[PDB]
């Protein structure tokens, strides 16, 4: 029966464990013989199955955790909102969005640092932002450095409330194991409560506060003299002048009339061609519609008033003959487990946050966003690059799963039990199609490097040569550029302007959108990040699926999840764990994101991005030469890489020219990290060996005895400073070259 | 408005809906549906005063479906016809 | 036994009869004793249902006295005004008392602390109250073992409940009169949103036509 | 607070305070005392 | 031992006994739970008191004196800026000469108890205190008052001035930030409350949505 339970006190609120470090385990509680305990220490912090076996405790950890996450990013938020506030040309971008470039960051005198502090307008110095915040609170309503205030101190508010939150649930009323597994209540009230409701209150804001704001601003309205909200809402007279709707008065929604609603709730599509930003009538109504779908579907799973869906008897009803018993045992282990909980997430979340990334651009959500090309590229390289860090980690707590969560005895004949039992196929398959997609992709390009560089043009694959059209996402774009004429017949323009149709925005001088054609480039790019997401796959599928044993050790579970090898026998074990099948996935979802970025940016600064003049010429960022140079490696490297980074290299000099020192230092830190990866652990403990000689020469070598990094810890320094270092080098590269240029 | 298709139409559906499941006709909290959609007694542990074992969560279930397929049913009429 | 609304066989396990208002309305479970925590238990649930309800009485007949007294005409028509118009919610409506009200807010906040810090104390250490100075009369503050009803010299004053029966009847009626005004607090508020005037005018426009003055005609906000 | 000194005299804590002091000290100085290459004697 | 306290529902901590002057159980985050530095924080708040003290006699007695025109004091704010027979600098490094040594005799009492009682030059001066924080004498306690013999007495002539040294204080805090905010002199703000108490407060300047 779904109820509250919690235990009173569990812990006692007291700094005597502060003191002691490794309080946590059994093994680091003794004290540091050596130097690998302090990393240890970092280690197994967080790691709370390995502290006990008690799930109990292990959740009322978890929860604890995730309030002082909360808190972390409240903090975070109310921060962004004090700097808008204060050290911010917000109002002046507000009168002139245009010509005045976001920034929210001040630099203090002290180094000649005070150079960063470069001329954004509007009578302002300071870091050129690109977060987006400016067109975030311009989409809101936000008029003013007050509104600004006042979010960022109940920002501090809250960021209180959820650090007592979190002290509250761990020390004074700390749920039981009951109240955790009652998963029916927690997705009925997360879907209807958590999404439904907070989708409904965002519906209202927007009907109340964005739409008669925005719109007044949309006219040429300085937004000194605009109403505030509640002069919106308290005079309502006021705001039925912009949308006549309003004077129905809620008679339409509970007539079920709703077709009067017609003037703030639309279906229109497209872009706002004011601003360049989705139209907020279509984004009000998105979000009812949502918040309506959310709230039903919040009322599926049985709590307890009967009426509903027991996920237990879904799982063991859906089997079928190619499989044994179905999914058979999977609640227990999704009811018992947080690492496969963990997995499943974090794996949604990234697939999530990269749809995100892929969705912003083609249809900016708010105004003056499309126009901010620096704005829009680094979100969408943000959200790229934080969705392959999820997946790859999903894939990391699946095996972590597998390795320590995993119980056969419960799961036999299941869906489980019978990949595990046919694994080999699996992998098998995959390397196959990595392989051939490898070929045909990058072989593909060799072949147009080899056949430039003889002088045989003809003989490439291009649109002047051997052409390799993508018909199916062209026909998909054909399809959708239709859609309003047969297929949504209640709709004005297209899902996005990227489909077709001949319709270009241009705010300003600028250009927002405009239909993106594909040919042979698109067709090479696309089939290189399947061949690139297939091999990443392979790597990690390989790592959960072979984390409990393999035909090499076939005691794989017992040596653990985060193991560096067996030995050097049966010709050599290194990074057999599932750890470092991880490890070496990061590698290869650093390099889907890079090329995936390095695509995005080309093709929009080639095809997409430009200025418009006053007779209707489109010009381009670099001219329309990706359909022509992408479809070489040469042509990546010249037009590219070496022509797109003339501005990060000769910002020196100008408020551009952190950038350059970060590109160089990024450039710095990748290459560190080579000897972390290189090198092997032998050799330093001997180096550090003739070091503690020479200090003990002195009498100056301490207690706490020296030693190199473990394998695995050396493996993981390597691949963080590796992916720090490529990481920071395309995010100076990108930011210095799209504030040049735009 | 009492008169109206709209209001006739909603009172319809959710009088159905609420008629189905007073008399057993559609799942309720006491009478929960099989794979097969066959309907099987279970004890929700609520007590209610109708004899048939209709609860108050029972109702709010089967007005708020009620007034779902009407709304439905409603919109659809105005969009067709 | 006794009536009983929306009971469960989870909720009558726990609800007996022993409190007053007790009629095994208990549809959440959230009075059962199993997980009892910090403000989710049996000691603090009825406590504070009384707490509300006692300020729910003094609110719903607080929130439309003066309109009732300045429709019969005995207090100043010009402070004879609807609730919400009281300074409570400036933006809607305003009045200039002897304070501007946030000087008030902070004389109310410095009262109601020394009483509110004061009743906590007794509800989690009974008895504490009656034992430090307190302008010499602490002793009248000492209360007694049940946290909700003192009944001390000063707030039992003219001594009812002398025997258990007429005690436990009044008891039950406070309940229920804290209930119902908690109810019409709640409508004071919805019907100042979607009305716009005062509880007393929804009450005589609803008993002048009744038929076309009511939540379904006056949804329409204005 | 036996304990809470003990905690605030473990390496990162007792570090963090010892090169934040360092670090005001020196910014202070080339406030006062900036772009010098030659020490002045 | 059922003495009063700053709550008077909760227990007051252990480490607060009632021993100490001015004990009243009020330690919510547990500053004074080490003995050693217990002390250490007694002599600490015995300075604080005496040193804001004279700082509210200095700051309140003459900004009324001046406004009833007895005085001609600058409001205690601009007293810094105004002319001297030295620079302010180097009176601030006179004023740290010269009290370094009182500051570091207190100290070595402190750190040890019962010595620098003697005066150095003529060693048969000595100061006839036995409690530290309290130094007595003839320099200190030039009429007598403090060695009365009866302990609970002495601990009743103590606990007034901990009452009025921390009255002090906060009186001091207030008038910084009084200055800081008002932009007004401290006996200003007190006619002005006092002229309408209902109104002239914090929220007179603070300018919130509704008034
Ligand atoms: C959480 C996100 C976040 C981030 C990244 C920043 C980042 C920044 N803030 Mg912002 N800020 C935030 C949240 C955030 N803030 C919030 C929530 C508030 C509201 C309280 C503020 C209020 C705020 C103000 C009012 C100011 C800043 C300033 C700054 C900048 C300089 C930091 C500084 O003064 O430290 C300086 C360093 C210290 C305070 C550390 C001192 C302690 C060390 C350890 C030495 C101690 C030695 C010894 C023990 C004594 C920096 C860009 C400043 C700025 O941009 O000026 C132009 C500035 O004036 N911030
Ligand atoms: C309508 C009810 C409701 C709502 C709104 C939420 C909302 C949330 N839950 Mg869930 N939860 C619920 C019911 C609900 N829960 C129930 C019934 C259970 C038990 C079965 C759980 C069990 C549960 C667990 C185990 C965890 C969560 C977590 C979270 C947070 C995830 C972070 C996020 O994206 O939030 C985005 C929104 C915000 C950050 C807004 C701030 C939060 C505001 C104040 C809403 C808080 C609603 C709260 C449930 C009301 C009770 C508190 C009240 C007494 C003051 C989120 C705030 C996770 C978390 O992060 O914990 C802290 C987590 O680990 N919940
Ligand atoms: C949770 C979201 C939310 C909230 C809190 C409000 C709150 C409000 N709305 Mg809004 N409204 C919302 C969502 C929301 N609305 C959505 C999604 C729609 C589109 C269907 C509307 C359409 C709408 C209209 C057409 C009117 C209101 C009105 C009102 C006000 C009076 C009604 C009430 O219950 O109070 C109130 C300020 C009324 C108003 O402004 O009266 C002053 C009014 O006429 N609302
Ligand atoms: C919701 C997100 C989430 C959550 C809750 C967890 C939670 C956990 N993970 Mg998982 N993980 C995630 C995302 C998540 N992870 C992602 C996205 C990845 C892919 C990278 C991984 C990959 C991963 C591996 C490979 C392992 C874990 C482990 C763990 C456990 C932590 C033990 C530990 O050593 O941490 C303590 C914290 C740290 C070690 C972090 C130190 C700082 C990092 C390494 C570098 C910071 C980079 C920084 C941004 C650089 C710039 C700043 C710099 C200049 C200062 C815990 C169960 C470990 C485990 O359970 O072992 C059994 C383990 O082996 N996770
Ligand atoms: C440019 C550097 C480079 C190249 C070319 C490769 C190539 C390959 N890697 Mg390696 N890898 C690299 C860097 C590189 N890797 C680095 C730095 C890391 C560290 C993270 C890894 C980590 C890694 C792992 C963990 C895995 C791979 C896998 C693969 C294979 C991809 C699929 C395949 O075989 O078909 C495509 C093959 C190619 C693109 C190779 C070039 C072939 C060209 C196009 C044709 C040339 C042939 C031509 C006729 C000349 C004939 C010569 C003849 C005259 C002698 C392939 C062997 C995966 C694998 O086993 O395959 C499924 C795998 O699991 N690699
Ligand atoms: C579709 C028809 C229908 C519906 C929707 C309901 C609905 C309800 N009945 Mg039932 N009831 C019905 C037919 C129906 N009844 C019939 C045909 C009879 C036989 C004459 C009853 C006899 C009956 C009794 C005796 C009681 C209810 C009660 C209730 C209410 C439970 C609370 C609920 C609103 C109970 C009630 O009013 O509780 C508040 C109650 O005591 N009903
Ligand atoms: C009298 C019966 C009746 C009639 C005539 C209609 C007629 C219609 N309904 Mg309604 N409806 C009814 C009953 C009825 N419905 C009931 C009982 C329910 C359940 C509560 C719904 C729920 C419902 C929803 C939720 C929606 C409709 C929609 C529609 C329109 C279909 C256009 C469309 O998108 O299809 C073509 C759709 C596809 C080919 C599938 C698209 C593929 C994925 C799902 C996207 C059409 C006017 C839609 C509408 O109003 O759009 C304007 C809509 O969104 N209906
Ligand atoms: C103490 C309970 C109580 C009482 C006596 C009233 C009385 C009244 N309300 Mg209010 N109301 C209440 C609670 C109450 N309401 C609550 C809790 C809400 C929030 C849901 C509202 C929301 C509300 C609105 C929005 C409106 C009224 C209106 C009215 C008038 C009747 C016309 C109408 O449409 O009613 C509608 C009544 C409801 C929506 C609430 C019904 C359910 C509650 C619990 C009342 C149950 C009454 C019950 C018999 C107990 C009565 C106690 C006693 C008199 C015997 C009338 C003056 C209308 C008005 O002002 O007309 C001009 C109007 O527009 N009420
Ligand atoms: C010895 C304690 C003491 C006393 C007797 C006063 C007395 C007064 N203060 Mg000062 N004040 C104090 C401490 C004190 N304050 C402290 C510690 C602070 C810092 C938070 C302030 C900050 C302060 C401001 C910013 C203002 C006053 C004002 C006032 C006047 C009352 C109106 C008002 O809004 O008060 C507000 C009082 C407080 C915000 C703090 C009072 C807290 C003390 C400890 C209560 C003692 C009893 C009055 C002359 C106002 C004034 O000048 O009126 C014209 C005014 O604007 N005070
Ligand atoms: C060519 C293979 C086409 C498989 C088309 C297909 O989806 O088959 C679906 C096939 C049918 O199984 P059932 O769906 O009947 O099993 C019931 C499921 O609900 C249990 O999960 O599932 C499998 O046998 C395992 C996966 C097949 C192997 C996938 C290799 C590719």
């Amino acid at each position: 029966e779904v109820k509250i339970m919690v235990e009173k006190d569990p812990v006692k609120t007291s700094f005597e464990k502060w003191a002691k470090p490794g309080h946590f385990s059994r093994t680091l509680a003794k004290g540091p013989n050596t130097t690998t305990w302090i990393w240890n220490l970092h280690a197994d912090a967080h790691d709370f199955d390995s502290h006990t076996n008690d799930l109990e405790e292990i959740s009322r950890k978890v929860f604890s955790a995730h309030f002082g996450q909360l808190a972390v990013i409240f903090i975070w938020l109310s921060g962004m909102y004090f700097h808008g506030a204060r050290f911010s040309n917000y109002e002046a971008w507000l009168s002139d969005p245009t010509h005045i470039k976001p920034s929210a960051q001040v630099v203090w005198p002290i180094v000649g640092q005070k150079i960063l502090n470069g001329d954004v307008g509007g009578g302002f110095q300071g870091i050129q932002i690109t977060s987006g915040f400016f067109q975030l609170w311009r989409a809101s309503g936000i008029t003013s450095e007050l509104q600004l205030y006042t979010t960022a101190i109940g920002g501090l508010i809250f960021a209180a409330l959820m650090l007592f939150a979190g002290w509250f649930h761990y020390h004074k009323a700390a749920p039981k194991l009951a109240w955790f597994q009652n998963v029916e209540s927690m997705l009925n009230h997360h879907l209807a409560g958590l999404l439904g409701l907070g989708s409904l209150a965002w519906a209202g804001h927007q009907v109340h506060v964005s739409l008669p704001i925005n719109r007044l601003l949309d006219a040429g309205v300085d937004p000194k003299e605009i109403p505030l909200p509640h002069e919106f809402i308290l005079n309502r007279d006021l705001l039925a002048q912009l949308y006549p709707s309003f004077s129905k008065g809620l008679t339409p929604f509970f007539t079920l009339n709703w077709s009067e609603y017609s003037d703030f709730l639309t279906f229109r599509g497209g872009l706002n061609p004011v601003t360049g930003g989705l139209w907020l009538t279509d984004t009000a109504h998105h979000h009812l519609a949502i918040a309506v779908l959310f709230l039903v579907a919040g009322h599926m799973y049985r709590t307890n008033f009967g009426i509903g869906h027991s996920m237990k008897e879904i799982l063991e009803a859906h089997k079928g003959p190619f499989t044994g018993e179905g999914h058979k045992g999977l609640y227990e282990i999704l009811t018992t487990s947080w690492h496969a909980q963990l997995a499943i997430n974090l794996a949604m979340l990234g697939s999530l946050t990269i749809i995100v990334a892929h969705h912003m651009y083609a249809m900016p959500p708010y105004p003056y966003l499309a126009t901010d090309y620096a704005t829009q590229l680094s979100l969408f390289t943000h959200h790229m690059w934080i969705g392959g860090f999820l997946v790859v980690g999903a894939a990391a707590h699946a095996a972590i799963f597998m390795v320590r969560d995993y119980d056969p005895t419960t799961q036999y004949n299941n869906l489980l039990d019978r990949v595990l039992r046919h694994r080999d196929a699996i992998i098998s398959h995959l390397n196959w199609v990595c392989i051939f997609l490898g070929f045909h992709s990058f072989g593909l390009y060799i072949h147009n490097d080899t056949m430039s560089a003889l002088g045989r043009p003809q003989d490439m694959f291009s649109d002047t040569a051997i052409q390799l059209q993508p018909v199916f996402a062209q026909w998909i774009q054909n399809t959708h550029a239709l859609a309003p004429s047969l297929t949504a017949p209640n709709a004005t323009a297209s899902t996005s302007l990227t489909w077709g149709g001949g319709d270009l925005v241009a705010v300003g001088g600028k250009v927002a959108l405009l239909p993106i054609p594909l040919g042979t480039a698109d067709f090479l790019v696309h089939h290189i990040h399947a061949f690139t997401i297939h091999v990443t796959v392979l790597i990690l599928l390989k790592g959960v699926l072979f984390a409990r044993s393999s035909r090499l050790i076939p005691d794989k579970a017992n040596l653990g999840f985060r193991f560096p090898c067996d030995g050097p026998g049966r010709g050599g074990t290194c990074q057999v764990s599932a750890w470092d099948h991880v490890f070496l996935g990061l590698f290869w979802m650093y390099n889907a994101i890079s090329v995936v970025i390095f695509h995005f940016s080309w093709k929009m600064q080639s095809d997409v991005w430009g200025s418009i003049s006053d007779q209707g010429v489109v010009t381009h960022i670099t001219g329309g030469n990706f359909a022509q140079s992408s479809i070489t490696i040469n042509g990546w490297l010249r037009d590219f890489l070496w022509a797109q980074a003339s501005q990060v290299i000769q910002s020196y000099g100008s408020s551009l020219s952190a950038y350059g020192l970060l590109f160089l230092g990024a450039h710095f830190v990748w290459a560190f990290s080579l000897m972390f990866l290189f090198s092997g652990r032998g050799y330093w403990q001997e180096l550090i060996e003739s070091i503690v000689w020479a200090h003990n020469k002195l009498k100056v070598a301490p207690a706490i005895q020296p030693r190199a990094l473990s394998i695995v810890q050396g493996r993981a320094v390597g691949v963080a400073h590796y992916l720090l270092g490529g990481i920071a080098t395309t995010w100076a590269f990108f930011l210095a070259r799209i504030i040049s240029v735009g | 408005y009492i008169g109206s298709s709209t209001n006739l139409i909603m009172v319809a559906s959710t009088t159905l809906m609420l008629f189905a499941g007073r008399f057993g006709l559609a799942p309720s909290a006491n009478r929960k549906s099989t794979a097969g959609l066959k309907l099987v007694d279970r004890d929700s542990g609520l007590q209610t005063g109708d004899p048939a074992g209709f609860t108050a969560t029972d109702t709010l279930a089967c007005g708020a479906l009620g007034h779902v397929i009407g709304v439905g049913i409603v919109l659809g009429l105005k969009a067709t016809a | 036994k006794r009536s009983l609304i929306f009971a469960s066989k989870q909720s009558l396990s726990y609800l007996d009869g022993t409190l007053p208002g007790d009629y095994g309305f208990d549809p959440l479970g959230l009075m059962d004793p199993e997980g009892a925590g910090g403000f989710i238990d049996p000691q603090w649930l009825p406590y504070a249902e009384i707490i509300n309800g006692r300020f729910a009485m003094l609110g719903a007949a607080g929130a439309i006295a003066p309109e009732v007294l300045g429709r019969i005409g005995l207090i100043p028509q010009e402070t004879a005004i609807p609730w919400f118009q009281s300074g409570v919610i400036p933006p809607v409506g305003n009045y200039s008392y002897w304070a501007d009200p946030y000087t008030l807010f902070v004389l109310e906040m410095a009262l109601m602390g020394f009483a509110e810090h004061r009743r906590a104390q007794d509800y989690y250490k009974p008895g504490s109250m009656g034992k430090q100075y307190f302008l010499g009369l602490e002793k009248f503050l000492g209360g007694s073992g049940n946290p909700a009803y003192p009944g001390g010299p000063i707030f039992n004053f003219l001594g009812f409940g002398k025997n258990e029966k007429e005690l436990q009847e009044l008891k039950v009626k406070e309940v229920k009169n804290g209930r119902l005004a908690m109810m019409a607090v709640l409508g004071y508020f919805t019907q100042a949103i979607f009305t716009g005037v005062g509880p007393f005018q929804n009450l005589l426009d609803h008993l002048a036509d009744p038929v076309h003055n009511n939540v379904l005609t006056n949804l329409k906000i204005h | 607070m036996q304990d809470v000194k003990t905690y605030l005299s473990t390496a990162p804590v007792l570090a963090t305070l010892w090169f934040g002091f360092l670090a005001g000290l020196l910014i202070e100085i080339n406030r006062f005392f900036p772009d010098a290459l030659v020490l002045p004697l | 031992n059922d003495r009063p306290l700053w709550f008077p529902g909760s227990q007051p901590p252990e480490w607060l006994d009632g021993s100490l002057p001015g004990d009243f159980g009020f330690d919510p985050l547990g500053l004074g739970s080490d003995p050693e530095l217990l002390k250490w924080f007694v002599q600490a708040e015995l300075v604080h008191c005496r040193w804001a003290m004279l700082g509210a006699a200095g700051i309140f007695i003459p900004e009324a004196l001046t406004k009833a025109g007895i005085l001609n004091t600058p409001s205690w704010t601009v007293a810094g800026d105004q002319q001297y027979f030295t620079d302010a600098t180097t009176l601030f490094v006179i004023e740290i000469i010269l009290f370094a040594w009182a500051e570091g005799r207190r100290w070595a009492d402190i750190i040890n108890p019962g010595c620098v009682n003697v005066d150095p030059v003529f060693p048969n001066n000595k100061l006839t205190g036995t409690d530290v924080g309290y130094p007595g004498g003839l320099w200190f306690d030039p009429l007598g008052w403090g060695q009365t013999g009866d302990a609970a007495k002495l601990k009743d002539l103590r606990t007034r001035e901990i009452k009025n040294g921390r009255l002090a204080m906060l009186a001091v805090l207030g008038a910084v930030v009084q200055a800081n905010y008002t932009h007004t002199g401290p006996i200003d703000n007190l006619l002005a409350h006092l002229a309408d108490p209902g109104h002239n407060t914090i929220f007179a300047l603070s300018n919130l949505v509704g008034k």
